[PDB]
């Protein structure tokens, strides 16, 4: 009994075996048909099933000689188990090493309490973590074999004045590695951690604060800059974070749902006897299935086991609230209120009430037969395989997400701060763009501002990929230094301008988004993307790539850039555009290729453009854009087609492929002539299968633009940082457009990138790959 | 690997990836098809102003993914921003 | 009658301890006893047998009765079946003072269903009223064996209610390791389970179980693929009250009805074959093992109709294979000529009798019921007292 | 009405669509095929089967039940 309370506690390795838990399981009634199957199989085990490794160690904390008390009136208190991240639930091949130690043992008057945390890994790595709470009920006074230890709910602190800083800088605990830092608009929060040796049950003895000091940055990606580090005596509070509860606030990554919703209540039954689960944990207290001490005990008779208890109502959860499989569940806890004995019904409620991090918050309720509680706790369960989209340009409309920004201060305090930027910036907030679209938008350029504003204009370049020519060539030639406005006209409304929608929608998309995350709503292992443009909104929710502001200035200069490229007439309209397609209505047989040899034939012969840009659904939905006077001709030749249903699969099939050639030459060589006479303000229209695209009339997403990315490429290189980008939130879950797989970092991807784009990087990477080999 | 030259490699490769996103066409058929059956979702959320890819789903779903998703027990559900607020808040009164 | 005829097979059982108690009361004890000595000699049946085994006491207070889960269970109620099954014929064999032996000789043969098939081969042997309790645990222990080294080979895991709820607006009930499909053939549903498959891998795969009929035919697997089968079913279905009554023949969407048994173990699939070597062993454990010679009725094969009086080994081997492994052709073993059929199996009214005589109408064959005792209006086939009128109305013929 | 007046004798002249003027969707055989027995525990029923016959060969397999045996049934002969 001399173990060292404050050192930690050294288990033994235990492998698991389908036998154990296929005893345990039926010593406990859960008969989730998951846990097992056929043997010979890598058969998964239970959380629970943890406990029963860590015991032989969770406890030789309590017996130490320091750590006196009476194991007869002992009490669990509570448990829980949190699987950490990251990390897969256990299997029967899993060899587990434990480990286990005391966080806290307090001397309250009633007795004395223990909270011990155990931790186990598999291969090194944790697994999971496990928290227990017992209770050594009576009176004592060793307070000097006494201490605490505990983390604190991290606290926000954001500054807005520079009288908080100096108060702040006043300190001695809040030290950091520079004190250049600024510190003004900036938010901080505090990960603290507090240990305490008492003397009382009320006045302390030693007092130790430490734990970092973070930075939200324009990503909001928490950073490390200080330490804390508060050191006290004799003391009768913890001033680290009174300075902050005041001053602060408290980052409650909890939140509670609006309106409570029951899952159930159930009932299950407790054992007849307790010594089935005794053998199986290797728990032989007798105050279970022996008599003759529960009357030591004071009790009323050999209860069960309340861990019995615990794992009993975890099953009852996993099938009802997670559909009976159990990855979901990553944290569970339960708090003994009252003892209850065999053979008993239970009236156990269930309830989701909470979000965390992007997975469910349920509490329980276990009910006597005389309707009094016993157990209740908590259960972090997972959410499921989940899967977030993002729009592309032609969804918009008026008062987008308005209807929100008025709800969800976490949406407004994102499009504040891109309307203050850009009028800071470019000189217009579209808070009065969506709410009333309208025809044209005129600039000022007046004092100083005014001219850091011109500039900013003329400060762009439509850099664009001639003779290899980065052709450093000007966005807006009308602006000059003898300047003093500028003119955006879109006849419909400049919403309808790819040069404002653009940023609108990935607005209204990045707020949506952060208020869920506000709500806990976002796992870490949720897939995301977006459609030609959602794609930097889901960058930046998810992975946080870059600030809303370098977000948005790159979407503005896409939207011009995707504008420039084309010559327009008076007001903006030009001869590109783009149109839908669903091969299922020209024939159910009308394949993939038959859109091929359909739209191939029209852009050798016109020699005009139009191309597949979108593959959005097969044989229903297939997208191309280019010269409309090819691309109406192209709709012309379907129309006409599908009023013929000559199905040009059954030409590949009655004719050989190549005569196909010259019949559709001449079928098509026909029907553009037939449709190419349209005046110049060309109008599209549905016929039997394409839809227009109007709003739209820019063919991107087709070869004519490929001398348009350099420009982009560079300013994308210069926003955007190294730095702000983390991998972790991109493998597997990020599926770009252009290569439909999800990215990874590999060769096989970059060739896949690569051979269809052909661009310098991947090669000369694939050729100093080895860098790889640190 | 080493995290900060494999951190430097993603920022590239992310960096031309959404350079050539300009005219190399959108395989959202592969996506569509990959990340509704390589990883089996269960959730799928249009986060936008108007409901087109939950249009682009349970279109593609049904139309290639309907004998698969049978055979395995999938409540497949489909939601946007604009309409299925309770079934992403899960708060929906009786 | 096998298993998958009914919910409440344990009530069945009152009766004869409740109403026949003085004539089935030494059976049904050497039975429990002999039961309970299987599960103590046995190394850990201990464990699948939660509340026990000691089924007396179930009976006269149906308060120490379990429930289904556990009591419709295979290993626990399996042999039940097949003493019901034997009641019912001692019962008979009695109030006509015909031992066993003269009994079984005025039979042209026998045979069973899914399971029951042991107890008629059973009969096969006996001859005596004491030289019957052996027969008894020779087809007992089987059962128990069985519903026991198959539990294991396949359990009950509970079902997410996801499906549990769904499945009841849906015109179902709680799914089971097998389902019964009405008003289809073989081949629409081999073509269906083909793709279901397809999508699948085996250990999850369906098979048909059971060729019940031509029309009426039941699968087997787990619960999760039989439930996504029931989807592609709903896929396909047509309101029996949709009143196609206004188009054409040819122009109709096959409307059929189909549900799950009360069951606890996927018979006749691959899911089992485990198990099968396991219990070749357990019973030579023991002493049990059939003979031809010791037979002197034949019984036919719920898979090739064929007898087994002859055949190259061991019967009890093609036995089992038969109840785990492979399906059953409920005609091609049905090919028999008789004139009347009699199922001592459980059910009844619902039992396996009823379904032979919907297949066996205009065949000119008259089927009884020799477990219960009512009323059939139409009379289309008959009960127990039909067995014993010594007159002219007990020997009525369906045409 | 058979189970009715259970005496007086009625007569089926079943038939399907296939006949000329009035023209129902029924198939010819599946609802015969399927309640033959329900009609024949009526003595009271004389059966009769028309739509599509011009010659003896052409249905005296309905005469004899043959029919029925290619659907996999017992013979059903009819009684006209």
């Amino acid at each position: 009994l001399d173990f060292d309370p404050r050192d930690v506690i050294k288990g033994k390795d235990f492998e698991i075996t389908a036998k154990e838990v296929y005893d345990f399981t039926h010593a406990v009634g859960n008969n989730c048909e998951d846990f097992v199957s056929r043997p010979d199989r890598t058969m998964l085990a239970p959380m629970d099933f943890a406990i029963v490794v860590g015991w032989r160690a969770i406890i030789k904390a309590i017996f130490p000689n320091t750590v006196d008390g009476d194991l007869l009136k002992l009490v669990h208190l509570s448990n829980g188990y949190k699987m950490i991240p990251g990390a897969k639930p256990l299997q029967v091949g899993d060899v587990v090493s434990t480990t286990a130690v005391i966080e806290s043992v307090v001397n309250q008057p009633t007795g004395k309490i223990v909270d011990v945390v155990g931790t186990l890994s598999r291969n090194g790595k944790p697994v999971m973590e496990v928290t227990s709470s017992f209770f050594y009920r009576g009176n004592y006074t060793d307070f000097e074999n006494t201490f605490q230890k505990t983390v604190e709910p991290v606290y926000q602190m954001h500054i807005k004045t520079s009288k908080d800083i100096a108060v702040l800088r006043s300190k001695e605990w809040f030290q950091l590695d520079d004190e250049d830092f600024d510190l003004l608009n900036k938010t901080l929060t505090f990960e603290t951690e507090t240990e305490v040796t008492f003397k009382n049950a009320n006045i302390f003895s030693s007092v130790k604060c430490f734990g970092p000091i973070k930075v939200e940055l324009p990503t909001k990606e928490t950073v490390e800059i200080g330490i804390v580090d508060y050191e006290a005596g004799a003391s009768h509070g913890n001033p680290v974070v009174d300075f902050l509860k005041r001053n602060g606030s408290t980052l409650e990554q909890k939140v509670n749902l609006e309106n409570p919703i029951p899952i159930a209540v159930l009932d299950s039954y407790t054992p007849s006897t307790n010594e089935p689960y005794a053998r199986v944990s290797g728990d032989l207290n007798p105050i279970h299935v022996s008599r003759h001490f529960a009357s030591y005990a004071n009790l009323p008779g050999t209860i069960t086991h309340g861990m019995f208890s615990s794992a009993s109502v975890r099953a009852l959860i996993e099938n009802w609230a997670a559909d009976s499989v159990s990855s979901r569940v990553r944290g569970y806890t339960c708090q003994f209120v009252d003892m209850v004995l065999p053979n008993t019904a239970l009236k156990t409620s269930i309830q989701h009430v909470g979000m965390i991090n992007g997975r469910k918050l349920i509490k329980f309720e276990t009910r006597n037969e005389d309707d009094v509680v016993v157990l209740t706790g908590e259960a972090e369960i997972e959410q499921p395989v989940t899967t977030f989209v993002f729009t592309g340009q032609g969804s918009q409309e008026q008062g987008m997400g308005m209807d929100l920004y008025k709800t969800s201060k976490a949406a407004q305090d994102v499009w504040n701060r891109a309307d203050n930027h850009f009028k800071d910036t470019y000189g217009f907030s579209i808070l009065d763009i969506v709410i009333n679209n309208p025809v044209n938008l005129t600039i000022h350029f007046g004092g100083e501002k005014g001219k850091r504003i011109r500039e900013n204009y003329s400060a762009m370049i439509f850099e664009t990929i001639v003779d290899g020519k980065l052709k450093t060539e000007k966005i807006f030639k009308e602006i000059n230094e003898h300047s003093t406005s500028y003119t955006f006209r879109s006849e419909k409304g400049l919403l309808s301008a790819t040069q404002f929608t653009q940023p609108a929608l990935t607005l209204m998309e990045k707020a949506a988004f952060e208020d869920l995350k506000s709500k806990g709503l976002i796992p870490a292992d949720a897939t995301f993307a977006g459609h030609s443009l959602g794609e930097y909104a889901a960058l930046a929710s998810l992975a946080d790539v870059m600030s809303i502001e370098s977000l948005v200035e790159v979407v503005f200069y896409r939207g011009m850039t995707m504008q420039v490229a084309v010559p327009r007439d008076e007001l903006g309209r030009s001869n590109y555009g783009m149109i839908a397609i669903n091969p299922g209505r020209v024939a159910a047989s009308f394949s993939q290729e038959a859109l091929q040899y359909v739209v191939e034939r029209v852009g050798k012969r016109t020699g005009w453009l139009v191309e597949i840009v979108n593959y959005n659904v097969e044989n229903q939905q297939y997208v191309a854009a280019g010269d409309l006077r090819a691309l109406d001709t192209v709709t012309n030749v379907l129309n006409f087609i599908k009023l013929q249903k000559i199905d040009i699969i059954e030409l590949q099939k009655s004719l050989s492929l190549e005569e196909v050639e010259g019949h559709l030459f001449e079928i098509i060589d026909e029907a553009s002539k037939k449709s190419a006479v349209k005046p110049r303000p060309l109008k599209l229209e549905r016929g039997f299968a394409c839809i227009p695209l109007v709003g739209i009339s820019v063919p991107f997403h087709s070869t004519y633009l490929m001398n348009g990315v350099k420009p982009f490429k560079s300013f994308l290189k210069k926003n955007i940082i190294k730095e702000n980008v983390k991998v972790a939130r991109l493998a597997g879950k990020y599926i770009p457009n252009l290569t439909a797989k999800p990215f990874q970092v590999t060769k096989e991807y970059f060739q896949d990138v690569y051979d269809l784009t052909g661009s310098e990087p991947i090669k000369e990477i694939i050729d100093n790959w080895e860098k790889y080999e640190q | 690997m080493k995290p900060e030259v494999e951190q430097e490699l993603a920022h590239i490769l992310l960096t031309e990836l959404l350079a050539y996103q300009f005219a190399s066409p959108v395989r959202w058929i592969e996506t569509q098809d990959v990340f509704l059956k390589d990883f089996n979702t269960e959730r799928v959320v249009e986060i936008g102003p108007s409901p087109t890819l939950a249009g682009m789903a349970q279109r593609t779903l049904k139309n290639k993914y309907e004998s698969y998703d049978a055979a395995l027990s999938l409540h497949r559900e489909i939601l946007c921003y604009s309409k299925d607020a309770k079934e992403i808040y899960y708060t929906p009164d009786p | 009658g096998g298993q998958g005829n009914t919910d409440d097979y344990f009530e069945e059982l009152r009766d004869l301890y409740q109403t026949y108690h003085v004539l089935v009361g030494d059976l049904i004890k050497f039975s429990a006893e002999t039961l309970s000595e299987l599960i103590r000699t046995t190394l850990d049946a201990e464990k699948v047998f939660t509340q026990g085994l000691n089924i007396l006491e179930w009976l006269e207070n149906p308060s120490n009765t379990p429930d289904k889960d556990y009591l419709l269970s295979i290993p626990i109620s399996c042999p039940l079946i097949g003493v019901i099954q034997l009641a019912h014929y001692v019962v008979t064999a009695k109030l006509l003072g015909f031992t066993p032996g003269e009994l079984r000789s005025y039979l042209k043969g026998a045979t069973g269903h899914s399971q029951g098939l042991v107890t008629a081969v059973a009969i096969a042997e006996t001859d005596s009223w004491e030289s019957f309790f052996v027969s008894v645990r020779k087809a007992i222990t089987v059962l128990f064996f069985i519903g026991v080294r198959c539990y294991e080979a396949y359990p009950n895991t509970s079902l997410p209610p996801s499906i549990l709820e769904d499945s009841l607006e849906n015109n179902e009930g709680v799914p089971s390791p097998m389902l019964s499909i009405s008003n289809l053939t073989q081949e629409q549903v081999q073509d269906y389970v083909n793709k279901t498959n397809s999508h699948l891998p085996a250990g999850k795969q369906v098979e048909i179980s059971l060729v019940n009929g031509a029309k009426n035919l039941v699968v087997s697997g787990p619960p999760q693929s039989l439930y996504g089968l029931n989807l592609t079913l709903r896929k396909a279905k047509a309101p029996s009250g949709l009143d196609q009554s206004r188009i054409p023949f040819s122009e109709r969407k096959l409307k059929f009805s189909n549900r799950f048994l009360p069951v606890a173990s996927p018979f006749h699939s691959h899911l089992l074959v485990p198990a099968s070597d396991l219990i070749n062993k357990d019973l030579v454990k023991n002493n049990v093992s059939f003979n031809a010679k010791d037979i002197q009725i034949p019984v036919y094969d719920t898979f090739d109709g064929s007898d087994l009086r002859v055949l190259s080994g061991s019967i009890s081997e093609r036995i089992v294979d038969c109840i785990i492994r492979l399906p059953v052709k409920w005609e091609t073993t049905t090919q028999f000529k008789a004139t009347h059929i009699l199922d001592f199996g459980p059910g009844g009214a619902s039992g396996l009798g009823v379904l032979t005589h919907r297949n066996k109408d205009g065949t000119g064959v008259r089927v009884i019921v020799a477990g219960t005792l009512d009323i059939n209006p139409d009379d289309d086939y008959g009960f127990k007292q039909e067995i014993f009128d010594v007159t002219s109305n007990g020997l009525k013929k369906n045409p | 009405i058979a189970k009715a007046h259970p005496n007086f004798p009625i007569a089926l002249q079943w038939t399907g669509g296939r006949g000329g003027g009035h023209h129902s969707f029924e198939d010819a055989h599946t609802p015969m095929l399927q309640m033959y027995s329900k009609i024949r525990r009526h003595p009271n029923i004389m059966l009769i089967f028309g739509s599509g016959f011009g010659s003896a060969d052409d249905t005296y397999p309905y005469l004899t039940g043959e029919w029925s045996t290619k659907f996999d049934y017992p013979p059903m002969p009819f009684d006209g």
